[PDB]
RNA sequence: GGAUUUUUGGAGCAUCGACCUGGUAUUGCAGUACCUCCAGGAACGGUGC
């Protein structure tokens, strides 16, 4: 409930990139960025968990007109 | 190798064999004999040392009674014909 | 449980006691007996010991098979077109069955390759002049219930039901 | 090749030269085309000699059979292995 | 080298074996020693000249060329050779 | 040349075997080897006077074939 | 059973559903000859079955003209309605639904990526109707049938190209004599013709070329065929001239003619039948003959390499590390562990934390050891 | 989904002997303390119904196989060959509508 | 891979196994050819000449 899937990034965004950038509406806990081992590129999307399910929801609801290297990031609930 | 193959040359060509040699010299019609009664008329397109030929449109006779036996034969375009089976063969038939 | 091909080809076939090949299906209660070709005649023997067939019917065409054991069951009836699947039948095991009536082994007369028969542990031995029944039935039976023909016997199955 | 050894174990039936077949498990084979039949039965047809008199065939179960290549004629497979 | 069916035979020695000849006749006699030609020594055996007359001879010994048949006992179907 | 090697070069090729004892397998061959060691798939045999059969698998000898009948399109220059 | 209504209403959708079929074969493009073979064998196997199902639904007539007084009546009907929906009132404690009502004609009549062949024609195969030297309707096999006739002519002066000239005839001389053996090879070659006509073409009517055939052999063959300008008119089986029609008519009900001859109407007629069937064949599939000469003169011409292309056309690494080592975890419901340090990667993940947050413990360091459910409660309601 | 089918079946072949649109055999059931859920065209069972009428209207044509029978497509492949040459014509015929279509779009 | 044991050729009688009737002694622990003897009938079958 305290996690939002966040998609539609670039693949040279960066993890300490991403969490400044949700920093912004809220302390995030924890983000993970599923990346393939084998290349060592990302995938596009990810996860970032906050401290309650309401700082989630608000950083899900204020996230729906980011635009990143050109690209809108969707946020959505998970 | 090499000196092997011509001394099987030259007993193909002036040994037993040689007469089977004009099966494929002048393409001519040869008449073999079987072990089963059954007489085959017809050029030999390969041989070998063991007599096994190779047979190409052949005539293939044979005496078999129902009284009076009646010489029922068939016809094959191409067979081959082991070396074992084989008792009389005759280069220049008759008929 | 139905017997299927799938039950017999995952059957143990070997050699039985009696130098023939026996197939093993014990243990299965099947309540019909159908699906039997996939043996492709190479076994002489089946047995069917701990089975629910009610009536011994539904047997392909098999010339290879020369004894058939149907024992611990509760056949009721008895099939009539078993002399045209298995001509070349010459043991045959009914014992503990449910055979009451003297017509059920009227079809059991038209195997005429059969010597050996049991028809012990079943309600039809009880009546009176049984085996002189099954006598003038099937006199090419030698063997009936591991005993053998009597001229008597024979005797006094000509002499009755004339 | 190796075509001789892809029926080993399994119930095959070969063909005699007297007109016999003996139906086992043919378990071993060598290049003399010899087999060794685990539970053989072999199965020769008798002439009816008669006019309405039918063909049989007595078959006879022996076991472990050794059959030279000298007497068999042609192989074929009837069976899966047990 | 040796054949899996000559090593089986040759394996069967001491066991009462029974050799098919080619005129018909079956000799069932216990295996003395065997070759790899096919040749099998036996003793006690049991010619049967294709007629049934089973007469007992001492000390036969029959060549591979007019062996057909040779019938092992089932105590040598589980050899390692033959797997 | 022997002719051996002519009849180990022949695969799915409907053929016909004569055997010696009044035996004919028709059928495709699918193995040949240095001892005329004919390996057929799907055959039918007919024996000396008796029903054709039919196999799914059969292993013919060499010593026990006594002729074999070709098919008329197989050319004996390239085999040879 | 409502065998006006419903077995009619499902024959109807079946037909469709063929029909449906057959459109989406005939619309689909073609590569190969032996795979539109095998759509006109499946298409011709369709449409029979199609028949068979239009027959079958065209005789459940006779109780219908009987049930139209019944049930076009407006006096009944919610009474049986209601006897039926009581009928019908069971237990539904069978909880599974079908979808294969309308699904399953549709699948059935279709094919799979791997095979492109029909539910019912899924053992069907073309080469168990055509040999390797046919090509599936390419070409016609005729070794079988110039060895027969080298046999029966007992002669070896007659090659293939020498069969193929005598075999292109229709209306000439022919080789050999009439009353001869030569028709009984003649009879099995219009039968295997024939064969190769039908296998040839499946989706063309058989049965109504077979009746054209028979009438044209009737009205026409029987009555002077070949007129002329004894030339005036020829007969088939006799063999023998006439001056005009008015002698032929009278000598065509003769003695000598209907049975009083060993090529008489009587048992010659068959012969006759095959004769025109074979000429039926050969000027419907001259084109295939023709074809089938072109290719065994390519044969022929060519070498012998020619001839040979066209006829074949690991534990240390699991036992250094500590893997395939069972550990259970009994905080995450008692998952299964293959290893200590991925155990120990896997507490500090979100995995491990979504199954303490059901328990309402934090995401701590205290509990990074804790495997229990007791044990974690105690260490959070100790602190 | 059985029994739901089985009564939808039989409620389409009530309904297709009616001589008039509202006097049925089904409108009267409504009345009649029955529960029917599938008379009403809000459900998505009503599509299914109504194609089930309509095959129930078309099985009782007079060509359909009640006072009349069919030869041309029981006893002519030919006429079969040509009508499904010509529903793959007008199936292209869409094909080609809809890509213009698609194309007006574009 | 062609020269004596295995893959390029020797190409009405004799005997055994059964089928049916009576007397007769053995009541016994083994993985086996076989398995007490006599008398009477047979219109059962295989193998070679």
């Amino acid at each position: 409930d305290a996690t939002v899937y966040v998609g539609g990034l670039d693949e040279k965004v960066s993890e300490p990139l991403l969490w400044e950038l949700f920093l912004q509406a809220g302390p995030v806990v924890n983000t993970h960025m599923p990346k393939d081992r084998v290349t060592g590129q990302h995938q596009g999307y990810g996860f970032v968990e906050f401290l309650s399910e309401e700082d989630a929801d608000y950083a899900i609801k204020i996230m729906n007109m980011i635009k990143l290297y050109g690209k809108p990031i969707r946020v959505n609930k998970a | 190798p090499e000196e092997l193959q011509k001394r099987e040359e030259e007993e193909f060509n002036t040994g037993p064999l040689s007469v089977l040699t004009q099966s494929v010299k002048n393409n001519t019609q040869v008449l073999i004999n079987c072990r089963n009664n059954k007489k085959l008329l017809g050029r030999v397109k390969a041989f070998d040392r063991h007599c096994n030929m190779v047979l190409e449109n052949v005539k293939e006779m044979w005496t078999e009674v129902p009284s009076k036996p009646v010489n029922k034969d068939r016809y094959i375009s191409k067979m081959f014909l082991r070396g074992d089976s084989v008792i009389v063969v005759l280069r220049n038939p008759l008929i | 449980v139905k017997l299927t091909a799938e039950l017999i080809e995952q059957a143990a076939q070997y050699t039985n006691a009696v130098r023939d090949r026996e197939l093993d299906l014990r243990g299965y209660k099947i309540p019909v007996i159908e699906n039997l070709g996939a043996t492709l005649d190479q076994f002489d023997a089946i047995d069917f010991s701990d089975n629910e067939i009610r009536k011994l019917d539904g047997f392909p065409l098999l010339r290879r098979l020369k004894t058939l054991l149907v024992n611990n069951n509760r056949i009721c009836r008895i099939g009539e077109g078993l002399d045209q699947a298995l001509p070349c039948l010459t043991e045959l095991i009914l014992t503990n069955n449910s055979l009451v009536e003297l017509g059920d082994l009227d079809p059991l007369a038209s195997l005429k390759s059969l010597t050996y028969l049991s028809i012990l542990r079943n309600p039809v031995t009880n009546k009176k002049h049984y085996r002189l029944y099954v006598i003038y039935k099937v006199p090419q039976v030698r063997v009936l219930d591991f005993q053998k023909v009597k001229l008597k016997e024979r005797q006094e199955a000509e002499k009755m039901f004339k | 090749s190796s075509k001789m050894l892809q029926h080993i174990d399994y119930r095959m039936r070969c063909i005699l030269q007297d007109g016999r077949i003996f139906i086992g498990t043919f378990k071993a084979f060598d290049k003399h085309m010899n087999l060794i039949l685990c539970d053989c039965d072999e199965f020769r047809k008798i002439k009816p000699k008669n006019s309405k008199q039918a063909e049989r065939e007595e078959k006879r179960v022996l076991g472990l059979v050794l059959l030279r290549g000298e007497n068999l004629v042609s192989m074929t497979v009837e069976g899966p292995p047990p | 080298s040796i054949g899996v069916p000559i090593k089986v035979l040759h394996e069967a020695e001491g066991h009462i074996v029974t050799c098919e000849t080619n005129t018909g006749e079956v000799y069932r006699g216990k295996l003395i020693e065997a070759e790899d030609n096919m040749n099998c020594q036996m003793s006690n055996i049991t010619v049967t000249y294709r007629d049934g007359r089973v007469a007992q001879l001492e000390q036969v010994y029959i060549r591979g060329s007019k062996i057909r048949f040779l019938i092992l006992p089932d105590m040598l179907k589980n050899a390692p050779m033959l797997k | 040349m022997k002719l051996v090697r002519f009849l180990m070069k022949l695969s799915h090729e409907t053929v016909t075997i004569e055997l010696k004892n009044g035996t004919q397998v028709h059928g495709t061959i699918t193995g040949v080897d240095v001892s005329m060691n004919t390996h057929l798939k799907a055959v039918k045999m007919t024996l000396k006077n008796r029903e054709p059969v039919q196999l799914e698998t059969l292993s013919i000898r060499g010593n026990n074939i006594r002729y074999f009948i070709l098919p008329d399109s197989l050319p004996l220059d390239t085999l040879l | 059973m409502e065998t006006i209504l419903e077995q009619q209403r499902r024959y109807h959708e079946e037909k469709e559903r063929l029909m449906d079929v057959m459109a989406k074969e005939m619309l689909t493009k073609k590569s190969t000859l032996r795979d539109q073979i095998n759509s006109d064998h499946r298409t011709r196997a369709m449409q029979d079955r199609y028949m068979e199902v239009s027959g079958n639904l065209r005789d459940l007539y006779d109780d219908k003209d009987g049930l139209r007084k019944e049930e076009l009546n407006a006096i009944s009907g919610p009474n049986e309605f209601a006897e039926f929906y009581n009928r019908l009132k069971q237990i539904k404690e069978f909880h599974r639904k079908h979808p294969n009502e309308i699904c399953v004609p549709m699948s059935v009549e279709f094919e799979e990526l791997l095979k492109a062949r029909e539910n019912p024609s899924e053992e069907a195969q073309n080469l168990v109707e055509f040999t390797d030297e046919e090509g599936y309707g390419r070409y016609l096999d005729l070794h079988d049938c110039y060895l027969k006739y080298i046999n029966l002519k007992a002669s070896e002066k007659l090659d293939y190209i020498t069969y193929l000239s005598i075999f292109d005839q229709l209306f000439d001389i022919p080789k050999e004599r009439k009353n001869a053996e030569y028709k009984r090879y003649l009879e099995m070659l219009l039968e295997y013709l024939q064969d190769y006509t039908d296998r040839v073409k499946p989706l063309q009517d058989q049965n109504e070329l077979f009746g054209k055939i028979q009438a044209e052999f009737e009205k026409k063959w029987e009555n002077g065929t070949f007129p002329g300008w004894e030339e005036r008119a020829q007969r088939l089986f006799s063999t023998k001239g006439k001056s005009l029609e008015s002698l032929d008519t009278s000598l065509f009900a003769k003695n000598p003619k209907s049975k009083g001859t060993k090529r008489d109407t009587e048992r010659n007629k068959d012969i006759a039948f095959l004769e025109a069937q074979i000429y039926e064949y050969v000027e419907i599939l001259g084109e295939q003959r023709h074809l089938t000469h072109e290719n065994v003169q390519r044969k022929q011409a060519r070498t012998g390499e020619e001839r040979e292309e066209e006829e074949e056309e690991p534990y240390w690494l699991y036992k250094l590390h500590g893997l395939n080592i069972n550990y259970n975890c009994e905080i995450c419901g008692n998952y299964t562990y293959r290893g200590p340090k991925a155990f120990q990667r896997h507490f500090a993940e979100w995995r491990h934390a979504h199954g303490m947050r059901c328990l309402g413990i934090p995401n701590t360091a205290h509990f990074a050891n804790v495997t229990q459910i007791e044990d974690a409660v105690s260490l959070w309601a100790k602190l | 989904s059985a029994f739901d089918l089985d009564v939808v079946k039989l409620t389409a072949q009530f309904v297709a002997r009616n001589g008039r649109q509202f006097l049925t055999q089904l409108m009267q059931k409504e009345q009649r303390n029955y529960q029917f859920d599938f008379l009403r065209p809000q459900h998505s069972l009503f599509n299914y119904f109504t194609k089930l009428v309509e095959q129930y209207t078309k099985i009782l044509i007079p060509p359909k196989g009640l006072f009349s029978k069919l030869k041309k497509e029981a006893e002519n492949p030919r006429e079969v060959l040509d009508q499904v040459c010509y529903r793959v014509e007008w199936a292209k015929f869409q094909e080609r509508e809809r890509k213009k279509e698609e194309e007006e779009k574009e």
